[PDB]
């Protein structure tokens, strides 16, 4: 039963850590997407 | 105008258990045997308000016989027709034909003599068997041979259930089938094939049951037999007796093996979905999806066809449907036969049984024909019988029973001769 | 009695055929009635 | 300390900057072939209504 | 409408699936926060196939996460498009297999496969018209091959009508990553031939030299390789997601590529592929895509098609084009090198067209080839299997888990029979 | 007088999309359903200023159907007239004929019944489909046989798409085509052939479009269907109806397969060049280069021909043109039919579509005839069908879906009988 | 109008009632000081059922708090929403029972039930139409089981026609606090089977399982369990407090769940219940409520219904909803697993609809199922009782107070006949 509670605690902690890392790493990806989207100009009909 | 029935083997007497229930609910006779002229062909009036089927159940094991004795139909049958052996043939043709058959066949014969004596206008007999088993193969052949000796000129409806090619419950049933066909080929005048996987497909496709037991197969076989006998029991606008069948469906003395079919075959909820006529049931009686036997009639050429119609049919529409079927180019008849058809109408429609899986239909069609695909079935069975025989598998118990190689060689040669006859008559 | 049910369907079919013939006659009347008016408008 | 799993990987593998069609330019063939006949102005040469 | 349920197993499968979901989310114009931010309305009409709308435009992918070691889930969640996967879809053990098919197929799978079955069922009846199952995993490993293959067997047993499509990576002669590749690969393919509907074989060396020649990259890490695999993965299913001139679903391509039940091993490629310094050379024309599609250097398996005969082929075209040119090029490629095609079947090539090219392109084509030259990879695996099994090396780790040598005999005999059939039909 | 048309499959509903665009444009119906008496045969007038087409779009894949639902013509089509299944049949006759077709055809015929009931002067049906696929061929044949059962007496004009000899898109289309012909023989009344390679060559040669697509093909098919229906639609010097095609172009009930041609097939810039007249447009409609089916009529022999004329046409010119054709010996008519021409003139010239490449022509000719090269096309298809069936390829799909190998052989033999019939007639 | 009077027993009952009153006060918009501050007018018309107008918009709960130890009252008064309870309602003994049924049922009940009866009779006669009584207590402690049971019997003798609910928690062997729990539990059940009108069984181990697996909480204190119990209890009487498309009072629920008067032991569940991490990724529909309501792992009792038969069932629904979808889901769940429902009662599910959901939610549901699997826990307690009573352990504390062996023997006799009839009807 102690094993199960330890698994739960580590899972919650690592969920929080992974969320923090993902939010940290999102912004440069958005900057890169903006940079390679600026290359394509939309057409005028 | 009467006919009596005998039952041999597990399958035959179970089919008869279904058939007599169906007949009793046809003629309004309760299981007690009292009704609260047509019944005279199957029932003889006894005492005051009692009817007894012209039936005899015969088997070697006592089990199924004693649950027949202890079932609901206690008072329906006279107890002393219910004849029980002591030990089974054990799926052994030699055992059932020489060991146990010699002492029970006498009782069957001196029972059939008095059963016929009670009758006055006996048209013939109708037997029920499966040639896959042991007791339904050996002692049935011996008994029917003894009747052939005793009567000779009397008709005998041979209703046989052959084993399917792929679906099989036993392992030595090819030998039993071949040894049965040795005698059934030249003893009985009319023989009907009943395959097991074909009925499985019939109940799976149209009857839409995914878990079919033997009871439904027995119910539909009983319906087919009742449809065949309805021209006997009831008067129609165009009636046919048992006698016309031999002279109208058998072109040669050795070729007597007629297929079966039925239509319409619909469940309780399909009957509301569509409305019926005669043309589509005439067409559906010829498609192989409703045939009772594993065969491919499109490969072969028809010899003759018998069509029994029940319910509400007039001769004009059947004649028109026959003309349309003849004009169709999907099925072809043999050159020497210009007309291979035989129609028939009865006024009384087929019945339904509470608890059954059939619907109340205005009219129904029973189809019985003759083609060369039955030769292909015989060849298919013979190939797998010879496949085992090359190593003398399972033969030595038959040998120790008292038999030898001679009848096996003769049976293989007789089946080869039947194959040659089938291939030569089709040209 | 053996043909009572057959007589019933015979009566059914003959009545339905008569009704359908009457409906076809009515359709013919409607057709000619519309034809006259449309041709008058064209004139 | 971090690895190199965070890569754009779109400009390195699959991209054609000159031949890209912008997402607003996306259209099915039936959309481009069945225009409102009243105000079809996507064709240079057409039969003008001449009363 | 027609629904594809995605399944991910092992480290390789998890990473390639994360890349696949990134590419698909980019194509449908949704940002890594789970909200739609595209411009064309053509994307929204067919997002149900891969996403479910929960609240306020939050489109959640229809995927299952499966592994046994925390590192791979941590990598999936830490990167972008990691917080879009459903937290409950991360069904996940804790002990790890570690290059053992028996461990992942009899012990770990014993108490982990029930939860994944519950998740996949809950997520399967969540949709109305399920089209089939699409899985991507590995074969040389223990968790992806064994547990994934047992899950394949279970979902084939429960869902016997819905289709099954697999992307599996296979061992390679020069780039040999682990040591127990033959034992796991043989049993994986032994189960796949009897249970999988169609398999598309992948290998890392084909991707390696594709990056060598066509892209001329210097250090092509796993990201580029997984992106190429994901591009093909999305190109397979582009018909269900966009209108076209002649649509072809998974069943349409499977009936046009599988003549016999055991003839379901394909090989894949992708067009166009050019270096960054050669972006202005190639004009996006049907002949230019066709000439690269049929080249042996564009194939994604270590099997030369020139060493065998094409049995059936499939071409999935995207973008606005003309059917006449595509059909003419197909007939031309069928007629010239006619010695490389089978004789007893006319029109070996099946074609399909869609009007929506993938983002960043002008028009693309995807090739699925049921060639008989794939038996060379199987003979390569079998010779190593027979040599290493000869003195029962590394065997005790397998029989010590419940297995017997009879399973190895069955796998070797069955795969030898398969290579015999492939050689027969050549 | 009215005609209702049905469009089946991805090809059928796309050619219907082009055809109904043409129908709306030619009668001056703007795409929202109202005008800004001749329209009565296609558009039913409802309420006040609103027209609904007499058609149904049905398919098992909803993608293209609902894309049409969200196209330019949204309010034009009735919402219930665009039937759409939930999953594809995927190039399989069995899947569209037994498994998924069973529960869609009932709804389709329920809608067709009320569509015809709303009509009063129905001439017959008119079907567009493609037999190379599964959604088209299977359920189209099923619906065709069901309508033949229901109505029967009403004509059914067939416009099918067989796979071209060299150019093809699928792999298993021979099976679908063969089993489609197996029912098109007895259920279709007049069949009009349409290939794809021939129209590709026509577009590349006459309209000099270097990169044609399916849209131009469908636009030309719409041109053909409109030119052959304009006789019913508008008044001319000599009007013909649906019954004329059966009476004058179907000599035997088992021989109904037609060749189509159209003239003048010219672009917008070359209408300036050439001086259009009856003689050369009539002559041009006879060379194989202007035929919509890839076949050579020189290897065949004509039986009967039909000629529709639109625009400023005087009968003396067409009589002179047909006399000059008859005196020509390059083409050969059969001595069997001394008079093998059928003519029909309508006053309104063919209409033009904005964005189309066909120019506004003063007059046009649609030539629909019967020949024996169709047996050559069927023989060529049969060659590659037999060459591929030898290895039992792709059979397991059909067998598992619910079918078996028997009907493959039966349809093969039916096609062989067709080959024999066309060989005998051509003598 | 129809009036609900609340009765709380023991420490467990007092905490449960405190949480329940906080939740209800939050629903009706009264502040912790006792003054109404809500927005809609629907929060005034049906608040007589729980509160009483004092002056100036001050509403006092219709509750009577019972215990035998000052700690429970002190904690109730100290906590928030503790200044709304009327001090005269704090009926209160001094010595304490202390985990002994006999003390709270024969000795301590004698001098305390008179004040409890006085206060409950004073409040009950104040209102015009009492809908019924409501009791939440425990079967493990002394003052909750014995004194609560004595009060139940006294009320049944005094006001016979009125309804009566019993939210009684039954201790489990896995989560076991007190040594002498079987002695109190069996006799309390023996009295309840004739006294209480209908009983809904709660259990702490089931609540712990729910808060572990579903809510994904790491430290499930008594606050979370009391919150779940309070939400369940508030959900029951929602139709009395708000209009709906199909209303259902307590008697209407009882008549559709009790075919035989001695079968009134229900097993209870609540939905939706989602973790905060998985709160974004879920769509909120009727199927999402129905699939979780019928789940065995969502039930707040220590009895698996899959080991028994759903003899009767009920469902309470809150929110602006479609009756067609509710009926279709109920028919689907009835017809899917036909083996889990009894044969001689067709249409075993009773449904009701309220259009006012709980605060912060758009849809919710509640389940009250009279199953024959409730007899699992009765055997699980009676086996311990028979194992310990056979050696007269701790008996001298019970015998030396007035009780003798006959009460015990009749206790397991009624326990056995109840469980025997429950097994019979299976
Ligand atoms: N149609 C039908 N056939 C049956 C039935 N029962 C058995 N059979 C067939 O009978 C064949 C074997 O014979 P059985 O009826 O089982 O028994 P038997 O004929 O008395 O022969 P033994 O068992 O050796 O005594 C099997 O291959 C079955 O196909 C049945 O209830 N209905
Ligand atoms: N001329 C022409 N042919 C078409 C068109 N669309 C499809 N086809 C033909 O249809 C054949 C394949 O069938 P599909 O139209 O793709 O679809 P289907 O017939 O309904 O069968 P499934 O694909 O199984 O649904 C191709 O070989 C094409 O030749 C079209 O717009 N114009
Ligand atoms: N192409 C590609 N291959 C990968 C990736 N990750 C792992 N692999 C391959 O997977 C193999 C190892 O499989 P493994 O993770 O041990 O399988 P498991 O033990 O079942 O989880 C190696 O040979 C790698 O080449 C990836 O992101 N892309
Ligand atoms: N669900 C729930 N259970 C409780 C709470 N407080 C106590 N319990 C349970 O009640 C049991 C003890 O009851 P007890 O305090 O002796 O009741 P009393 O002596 O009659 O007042 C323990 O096993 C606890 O698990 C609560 O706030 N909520
Ligand atoms: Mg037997
Ligand atoms: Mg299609």
């Amino acid at each position: 039963i102690h094993m199960t509670d330890g698994i739960r605690r580590e899972t919650m902690k690592k969920e929080t850590l992974a969320r923090e890392r993902s939010l940290a790493a999102q912004s440069p990806y958005m900057a890169q997407v903006a940079t390679y989207r600026a290359r394509n100009p939309p057409l005028d009909h | 105008r009467e006919v009596i029935s005998i039952h041999i083997g597990q399958a035959g007497i179970q089919v008869g258990n279904a058939c007599w229930e169906l007949y009793c609910l046809e003629h309004g006779i309760q299981p007690d045997g009292q009704m609260p002229d047509a019944f005279n062909t199957f029932f003889s009036e006894t005492g005051a308000g009692k009817h007894v089927p012209r039936c005899i159940f015969l088997d070697l094991e006592p089990t199924v016989v004693d649950e027949v004795r202890t079932g609901t139909y206690r008072q329906l049958f006279h107890p002393e027709q219910l004849i029980s052996g002591k030990e089974d043939a054990a799926n052994n043709f030699a055992r059932g034909h020489y060991t146990i058959g010699k002492e029970i066949v006498d009782l069957a014969l001196d029972r059939i003599r008095k059963l016929a004596d009670n009758c006055t206008g006996l048209q013939g007999f109708l037997v029920f068997n499966a040639v896959g088993g042991g007791t339904g193969s050996g002692l049935g052949s011996l008994l029917l041979e003894r009747l052939s000796v005793d009567y000779g000129k009397k008709s005998k409806l041979g209703f046989t259930v052959y084993p399917s090619p792929q679906v099989s419950t036993a392992v030595v049933e090819p030998y039993n089938s071949v040894l049965s066909t040795h005698s059934l080929l030249e003893h009985t005048d009319v023989a009907v094939m009943l395959d097991n996987e074909a009925i499985y497909d019939i109940c799976r496709r149209s009857l839409d049951i995914e878990r079919p037991t033997y009871t439904n197969l027995n119910r539909l076989i009983a319906q087919v037999i009742s449809s065949l006998t309805a021209s006997l029991r009831f008067d129609g606008a165009l009636n046919v007796d048992i006698t016309e069948f031999q002279t109208n469906l058998v072109p040669y003395p050795r070729i007597h093996f007629m297929l079966s079919s039925y239509a319409p075959i619909i469940s309780a909820e399909k009957a509301y979905h569509e409305q019926l006529s005669v043309a589509e049931i005439t067409n559906a009686a010829f498609e192989p999806a409703s045939m009772m036997v594993k065969c491919d009639p499109r490969h072969g050429k028809y010899m003759a066809c018998c069509l029994m119609y029940r319910g509400d049919v007039v001769p004009k529409d059947v004649n028109a449907s026959v003309a349309t079927i003849k004009t169709k180019r999907t099925i072809q008849f043999v050159d020497w036969c210009p007309t291979g058809f035989k129609c028939g109408i009865n006024y009384q429609p087929p019945t339904v049984v509470p608890g059954g899986d059939l619907a109340k239909v205005q009219r129904a069609v029973c189809m019985i024909s003759n083609s060369t695909a039955i030769g292909e079935i015989f060849s298919r069975l013979d190939h797998k019988f010879d496949l085992m025989y090359a190593k003398r598998a399972f033969v030595h118990w038959y040998v120790g029973e008292g038999m030898e190689e001679g009848e096996f060689s003769e049976a293989r040669e007789d089946l080869a001769a039947l194959e040659k006859d089938f291939e030569e008559v089709g040209a | 009695p053996p043909d009572a049910r057959i007589q019933k369907m015979r009566e059914l079919e003959e009545r339905l055929a008569n009704l359908k013939a009457d409906r076809k006659v009515e359709q013919k009347m409607v057709a000619v009635a519309e034809f006259e008016a449309r041709t008058t408008k064209k004139i | 300390s971090l690895g190199d799993a965070l890569t754009a990987t779109h400009p390195r593998v699959i991209e054609h900057v000159q031949a890209q069609t912008h997402a607003a330019d996306w259209q099915s063939t039936v959309q481009a072939t069945y225009r409102p006949p009243s105000d079809a102005t996507r064709n240079a040469a057409a039969y003008v209504n001449t009363s | 409408m027609r629904e594809i349920v995605h399944i991910q197993g092992g480290q390789c499968g998890n990473q390639i699936g994360a890349k696949f979901w990134e590419v698909v989310s980019d194509e449908h114009g949704i940002d890594p926060t789970g909200t739609y931010h595209g411009d064309s309305d053509l994307q929204l009409e067919r997002i149900n196939v891969y996403f479910n709308e929960a609240t306020g435009g939050r489109y959640v992918p229809r995927a299952i996460l499966m592994d046994l070691e925390p590192g791979t889930m941590d990598s999936v969640r830490s990167g972008p498009y990691g917080q879009i996967f459903r937290p409950d879809n991360f069904v996940f053990g804790q002990t790890g297999a570690g290059n053992n098919w028996a461990k992942g197929h009899y012990t770990e799978g014993a108490e982990l496969i029930d939860s994944v079955l519950d998740v996949v069922r809950k997520e399967a009846e969540s949709c109305d018209c399920l089209q089939g199952f699409q899985v991507c995993h590995s074969l040389g490993g223990g968790t992806g091959s064994g547990m994934g293959t047992l899950l394949i067997s279970k979902i084939r047993e429960e869902y016997p009508d819905r289709m099954m499509l697999t992307f599996s990576v296979v061992p390679s002669p020069k780039v040999s990553d682990t040591v127990v590749e033959p034992y796991n690969a043989t049993l994986s393919v032994h189960q796949l031939v009897e249970n999988a509907d169609e398999c598309m074989v992948l290998d890392n060396e084909a991707l390696y030299d594709i990056c060598f020649r066509t892209l001329k990259l210097t250090t092509p890490t796993f990201g580029d390789l997984n992106h190429l695999i994901s591009a093909v993965m999305s190109g397979i299913t582009c018909c269900l997601r966009f209108p076209g001139q002649l649509n072809a679903d998974l069943r349409k391509l499977a009936v046009n590529l599988i003549p016999f039940p055991r003839l379901h091993f394909f090989m894949v490629g992708f067009t166009p592929l050019t270096s960054r310094g050669s972006q202005q050379y190639r004009a996006l024309t049907v002949p230019e895509l066709t000439q690269q599609m049929w080249d042996a250097k564009n194939m994604m398996c270590a099997a030369d098609p020139r060493h065998g005969r094409y049995l059936t082929a499939s071409a999935l075209f995207r973008g606005r084009m003309s059917t006449k040119e595509v059909d003419e090029q197909m007939l031309n490629v069928q007629n010239k090198n006619s010695s490389y095609f089978v004789e007893w079947i006319p029109n070996n090539v099946k074609s399909s067209v869609c009007d929506i090219p993938p983002k960043g392109l002008k028009m693309s084509a995807t090739f699925i080839g049921n060639s008989t030259a794939i038996q060379e990879m199987f003979k390569r695996v079998s010779e190593q299997f027979t040599a290493m099994f000869r003195r029962k090396a590394f065997l005790h780790w397998y029989t010590g888990e419940g297995m017997d040598e009879m399973e190895f005999t069955e796998a070797e005999s069955n795969m030898n029979d398969l290579v015999s059939e492939y050689q027969q039909y050549q």
